[PDB]
């Protein structure tokens, strides 16, 4: 879809308004299925990896997530439609440039690729950002065709600050989802009885990312 | 306690992609 609109009179206000904001049929059926068919082409080769933590302790990482990650860049071979998607969701940061909160995006990390492999794996309660790393919005693609929340589970529970109620994102077909990284969206990723895959991203906030990358190089 | 125990793990030093 056109970025401008969606970015300008939808995704930006819902943002400002409520710091969750979902846009289903992001890319449609056919780019959908490319993008899944390049994740389960990953996983089929065993390119995924435990889910790291920032900040790893005596704890195991299963313990606090049970999914399985690996990185895109989006030129890799085999990877074409994630870079695809990619492009897209930078195409509707740009439109939403400067009005954003008080952000100024310059930035993004590389793209995650998760799956939780059933079993009940998944993420406990947490935040994306909790002390600064630079990180001001989290965007997530969902890629599971036939899923069935009611009986895989895999429900992603924001709580977000504030509200009366949360927000359950079901890891739908083909749906994007944007919410602020910070504590104002604490998250859980309910157990999964299937497959679940998703494409995150995380955008970088300049003057707070050079803080944090001030920080780490002086240790 | 301390919530970066919780949070996912991103590259820190590293480049970062620059749009």
């Amino acid at each position: 879809l056109p970025a401008l609109k969606l970015a300008l009179e939808y995704i930006v206000p819902c943002m400002n308004k409520h710091g969750i904001c979902v846009v289903d049929d992001f890319l449609g059926k056919e780019t959908g299925q490319q993008i899944g068919d390049e994740v389960r082409a990953l996983h089929d080769t065993g390119k995924f990896t435990d889910g790291q933590l920032v900040s790893q302790k005596s704890d195991s990482s299963k313990d606090i997530r049970g999914d399985k990650i690996t990185w895109i860049e989006g030129k890799e071979p085999g990877c074409e439609t994630i870079g695809l998607l990619m492009s897209s969701m930078d195409d509707l940061i740009r439109h939403c440039n400067g009005k954003l909160g008080s952000y100024k995006i310059n930035g993004r990390t590389k793209a995650m690729v998760a799956c939780y492999p059933g079993n009940g794996t998944g993420y406990v309660r947490h935040v994306d950002n909790p002390n600064g790393d630079g990180r001001c919005v989290t965007c997530i693609y969902y890629l599971n065709k036939d899923w069935d929340a009611k009986v895989s589970g895999g429900i992603l529970r924001i709580f977000p600050e504030g509200k009366a109620q949360f927000a359950d994102i079901e890891p739908k077909f083909d749906r994007l989802l944007f919410f602020w990284s910070d504590r104002r969206n604490p998250h859980e990723v309910q157990p999964a009885y299937a497959t679940r895959y998703a494409i995150s991203v995380w955008y970088f906030d300049a003057d707070e990312r050079a803080r944090a990358k001030v920080k780490y190089l002086t240790g | 306690l301390d919530l970066e125990t919780l949070a996912p793990y991103i590259p820190m030093d590293g480049e970062d992609f620059q749009l």
